[PDB]
């Protein structure tokens, strides 16, 4: 994703909410991540940890730190010598989430050490063998076999787009030694939609395998129905058919659902009645300055009514046919609400 | 050039688009600046080219709209029509 | 039946019985009616279908059994809204003005009006 | 540069195949309404057309035409024109009636020893009694149309939502009533004159029906033209993007030899 | 500044210009030291450089330093690298844009163009926020709706739209600061207008309190204080 | 005077209520122009 568009801000997202399945017993659920602050000035570094130790997520986070002033080979070896790190817990058999943030800047070391030692600049003055380096560090990031005793180190690797092109020679490289890419739209960001997610240019190839089966039934909807969204938005210049102004209604007030303010996560057992309620189109009705109210609401309101459900609903992980029925009558009685 | 246009304390870029369209000379009065501006300025002068610039900035805009053909606001004929002088 | 029109709407294009305010005085037609053209005056005109009759103010038009006798009635725009003497004040003034200010076909459309007004 | 001018040109193509696509959507809400009237309008016409054709219809001349002040209405001003352009081969002094500018500049275009009476204000209000009456009005004293044998009107029958179809139609003098005889399968003494005032009633009659009819053809067109633009202007974004890119590479090419150079010596 | 910052313990507002030049002569030198330049004749070591005059300028617990650097983007592309890396490294970025200094507005930033790290919602205060979510939004809509007024006209656009158009309008010559320094650039003197009242004179016009009051009666003025004194003087 | 619009202008007389539809009132307000022409040569313009 573009520049500053506190890159970082959603990536510190996901490691706020690994903090509830880390405190979860099972050592898969706990997840000890590694963060890369590659290039980050020590202040803003700094102001990372700070916030870290205010969200007291600093006793699972670890943070591999090479920072602006940091020499351009203790850059080159940081995500390397994270990795390593990142090895005794996989090899432990635990899982564990290592963000390389950004490599970007890793490039530009490895840049500045192959031009210092005159080897040839490869393309777009960026190394000739960055693909080869990207792509050892790159294929550490593993999930074991049960023999290996079932282990992970999940990763997720941080691009910086300088102009969003993505057909620049790094972004391309990446692209490609990866599974799956999100493509964060600066526009979207612009737009106060945080998070800023570019929904096409999103993809995650493993997807649905790795999606909680409660989650998968109730956004399979979501999917095809932002699809549509998308080709109504042009319908947003008016005189509409009566099918495609349901649309742009359902789907304005879905991206508005979708919107969750910057450094609070999400349980999962309120995710999935909420995303419910929007595939029902109970969400529809409700005006769109009062989904904020209705979402926090709505949580209270079941939590109050049926945190039995909720609680069923998380410990089942699955959505079975008299959850869903329960909740389409909740959401009923929420929505007379 | 871009070593130049930083030890300057003036550009004064001319466009041959405009030297084909008669202003010869033709300077292009957009990216013609004097990066300092202006101190040795006649003060008759001063006055009286004031909204030249603002009724040339406005002319920029209405051009662009001239240029996709419709019919114009009446605000922008005003424009057009002093912009054109 | 009656085939009566607006030109933004239609207000009947198997009407019983119309009553009709003609230059031919008034006009009366059920069904089958003498094959005429008589030019519908500004008018509150009844209509009725079945029975049941409903009253309309128009700002007149044309009328015409057409020798299929099909009732083409055309008028132009005109309710009981329009009646509701704050018309009565507006025109009171307004042809008050008329009447000092063509000018002979305007001032005979006021009084006309407050005529065809009262006649709601 | 190569890459920069493509780029602004590529630019300009983009913004324009942006607005063209925004006055098309816009277009086919316009048309919704200019399509709505036309219905009711065309139901009362007919009632109309019952008479003259039931009475017999048998009826220089006189010429109205029809294209609002607005343009972007596709073709419908030159295509009207077109049909316009065949009858002043067929009277090259007829008087004329321009109802809308776009129209207008046409028909002078086509003689201009015809023009007498034309209308401003017309395009960028849907059709309205009240215009069509003040029209009527005015025609009747200045143009002694009626004098003249055969009134024709032109405007554009909205074929389809897709099409326009310039059209034209025999407005019908005092005469047309007087000597068709099937007028007396209507009945009326002489308590009114009825040629005298039904003439002036179906000047606006039949006028602001033909006025609706090519409302709807010209936001028709509208539509079909700012849709072909948008399409036109993809293509060229098309072409200038593979010069962009090829352009792209190219420079990349000719900053890669200065360092390679460099890098020998 | 070190020696300010640190040894006489004081904080300092440290200025330094135009560190674009300072990027033009570190590639010179490096070229010269026969480190081949990088990428568009940037030096190798721009990065690790950038890095240490940066990292340099703090917040110690000796003392801290508000730097204010100048930066000259070359031909406004700022996806050239040099100005990019700055971009980076730098904690409160604005950008000054040709139009709005055309326009004849003083500052001549583009708003929509500028973006500081403090703007979080509580870190600014809620109603700051709130009333910069809405006055973003005001100049957007502007903005957006330029290309639709510029087209298909101005008055085609619905009244809740012509409405926060001509706020935008207000709004935008409200911005509009004479300044002190441009008594020579403009003759006419400074506005130093405290943060508190800014917001409250904004909020005010969002609310639409002085919709009552010219576009221009905004233009190079000040507060709202000001904005009404111009509405009276250009009434007078 | 022209019949349509002798009932015209009692149509409009008529609003002299204004209680009505939107229509109606489109309908009878027109600020639209007309622009008088002889053989080309242009007698002026006039408000209709």
């Amino acid at each position: 994703g573009d520049r500053q568009t506190g890159k970082t801000a959603v990536a510190l997202d996901t490691i706020l909410n690994q903090k509830r399945w880390n405190n979860g017993s099972d050592e898969s659920k706990k997840l000890y991540c590694v963060y890369v602050a590659v290039g980050q000035k020590r202040s803003t570094v700094a102001q990372l940890v700070q916030t870290l130790e205010q969200h007291d997520a600093m006793k699972y986070s670890i943070i591999v730190a090479a920072t602006a002033s940091e020499a351009a080979p203790l850059q080159y070896l940081a995500p390397f010598t994270a990795a390593s790190i990142g090895e005794w817990f996989r090899d432990n058999g635990k899982h564990a989430l290592i963000v390389y943030d950004d490599l970007s800047k890793q490039a530009v070391a490895y840049r500045q050490l192959s031009l210092l030692l005159r080897r040839p600049p490869g393309r777009e003055a960026y190394p000739g063998d960055v693909f080869y380096l990207h792509s050892r560090l790159l294929e550490r990031a593993a999930k074991l076999s049960e023999k290996e005793g079932s282990g992970s180190l999940t990763a997720l690797p941080v691009i910086e787009t300088q102009g969003g092109d993505v057909s620049a020679y790094i972004p391309t490289n990446v692209i490609s030694i990866t599974d799956g890419q999100i493509f964060l739209e600066a526009e979207l960001f612009y737009k106060g939609i945080r998070p800023a997610i570019n929904v096409g240019l999103s993809v995650s190839r493993v997807g649905s395998a790795a999606q909680v089966k409660a989650l998968k039934q109730v956004a399979g909807s979501l999917k095809l129905f932002l699809a549509q969204y998308r080709e109504v938005a042009a319908f947003a210049q008016s005189d509409l058919d009566a099918s495609t102004k349901q649309t742009l209604v359902r789907g304005e007030r879905l991206t508005q659902l979708l919107k969750q303010n910057q450094y609070s996560p999400l349980a999962t057992e309120e995710q999935v009645p909420l995303i419910y309620a929007g595939v029902n189109g109970h969400l529809d009705g409700i005006e769109l300055s009062r989904i904020g109210e209705f979402e926090s609401s709505f949580l209270s309101y079941l939590k109050s009514n049926h945190n039995e459900l909720l609680t069923e609903i998380r410990e089942k992980g699955e959505l079975s046919k008299e959850l869903l029925a329960s909740l389409k009558s909740a959401t009923e009685s929420f929505v007379a609400t | 050039p871009t070593n130049v246009i930083s030890i300057t304390d003036g550009q004064i870029f001319l466009e041959a688009e405009l030297f084909y369209k008669g202003i010869r000379p033709a300077i292009n009065v957009g990216l013609s600046v004097s990066r300092v501006g202006s101190a040795a300025q006649v003060k008759a002068l001063k006055q009286v080219a004031g909204s030249l610039k603002l009724f040339l900035a406005q002319y920029r805009e209405v051009a662009a709209f001239a240029q996709f053909g419709s019919d114009l606001d009446a605000s922008t004929k005003q424009t057009l029509v002093r912009g054109e002088r | 039946k009656l085939q009566f029109a607006l030109p933004h709407e239609t207000l009947y294009s198997e009407v019983t019985q119309v009553n009709l305010p003609a230059k031919s005085g008034r006009i009366g037609v059920l069904a089958n009616h003498v094959p005429t053209v008589e030019q519908l005056l500004p008018g509150v005109v009844e209509v009725m279908e079945g029975s049941n009759s409903k009253k309309f103010f128009i700002s007149g038009g044309f009328a015409t059994v057409q020798p299929d006798s099909q009732l083409c009635v055309t008028a132009i725009e005109a309710p009981l809204e329009s009646f509701s003497e704050n018309i009565k004040n507006l025109l009171a003034e307004a042809k008050k003005n008329v009447s000092s200010s063509r000018e002979a076909a305007e001032a005979a459309i006021q009084v006309e009006v407050l005529e065809n007004l009262q006649s709601v | 540069a190569t890459l920069k001018e493509v780029e602004m040109r590529l630019k300009s193509i983009k913004n324009i195949e942006k607005i063209t696509k925004t006055m098309k959507i816009v277009a086919s809400t316009r048309l919704s309404k200019a399509e709505k009237a036309k219905i009711s309008a065309k139901k009362m016409d007919e009632a109309e057309q019952l008479f003259y054709k039931n009475a017999e219809t048998k009826n220089k001349e006189l010429i109205v035409a029809i294209t609002s002040d607005k343009g972007l209405c596709g073709s419908i001003h030159s295509q009207l024109a077109k049909a316009v352009r065949r009858h002043l081969n067929d009277q090259p002094n007829a008087d004329i009636v321009t109802i809308g500018d776009k129209i207008k500049m046409q028909l002078l275009r086509t003689h201009p020893n015809n023009i007498k009476l034309s209308i401003n204000g017309i395009g960028k209000d849907a059709p309205t009694f009240q215009e069509s009456a003040l029209i009527a009005d005015k025609l009747l004293s200045v143009m002694k149309a009626g004098t003249y044998p055969k009134i024709s009107i032109f405007y554009n029958d909205p074929v389809s939502s897709l099409s326009f179809e310039p059209s034209e139609k025999p407005i019908f003098n005092a005469k047309t009533i007087e000597q068709s005889p099937s007028f007396g399968k209507f009945e009326i003494d002489t308590d009114a004159n009825v040629p005298r005032d039904l003439f002036e009633y179906t000047l606006a009659n039949q006028m602001l029906t033909a006025m609706a009819q090519g409302y709807a053809a010209e936001i028709s067109a509208r539509r079909n033209a700012m849709d072909n633009a948008s399409k036109n202007a993809g293509d060229m974004i098309n072409r200038y993007s593979i010069l962009y890119n090829r352009t792209r590479q190219a420079v990349i090419t000719n900053e890669l030899v200065d360092i390679i150079t460099g890098a020998s010596s | 500044a070190e020696y300010f910052r640190d040894e006489e313990g004081q904080d300092v507002l440290l200025f330094i210009d135009n560190i674009f030049r300072f990027t033009q002569a570190g590639s010179e030198v490096s070229a010269l030291l026969g480190r081949i330049p990088s990428a568009v004749g940037y030096q190798p070591t721009l990065a690790t450089d950038m890095g240490l005059l940066q990292e340099r300028i703090t917040t110690t617990k000796k003392g801290s330093v508000t730097s204010v650097q100048a930066v000259y983007v070359p031909a406004d592309d700022l996806t050239d690298p040099a100005p990019a890396t700055t971009f980076a490294h730098l904690d409160a970025t604005t950008v000054l844009s040709r139009g709005i200094s055309e326009l004849g507005i003083y500052p001549a930033v583009d708003p929509l163009d500028s973006k500081s790290r403090l703007l979080d919602a509580a870190v600014v205060g809620q109603e700051h926020y709130d009333v910069a979510s809405k006055v973003q939004e005001t100049l957007q809509t502007y903005k957006s709706l330029q290309d639709i007024i510029a087209i298909l006209g101005m008055d085609e656009l619905s009244e809740q739209d012509k409405l926060t158009v001509e706020r935008a309008r207000k709004i935008q010559r409200f911005l509009s600061q004479p300044f002190a320094v441009a008594e020579v650039f403009t003759g006419i003197p400074g506005k130093l207008v405290r943060l508190k009242d800014t917001v409250a004179s904004f909020k005010a016009v969002l609310e639409g309190k002085y919709d009552n009051i010219p576009e221009h009666a905004f233009y190079m003025v000040g507060g709202i204080e000001d904005v009404v004194a111009k509405a009276e003087k250009l009434a007078a | 005077i022209s019949y349509a619009a002798y009932l015209n202008v009692a149509a409009q007389a008529i609003r002299s209520t204004e209680l009505q539809t939107a229509s109606v009132l489109n309908r009878s307000q027109t600020d639209a122009f007309y622009t008088q022409y002889k053989n080309a040569s242009e007698p002026t313009p006039i408000t209709k």
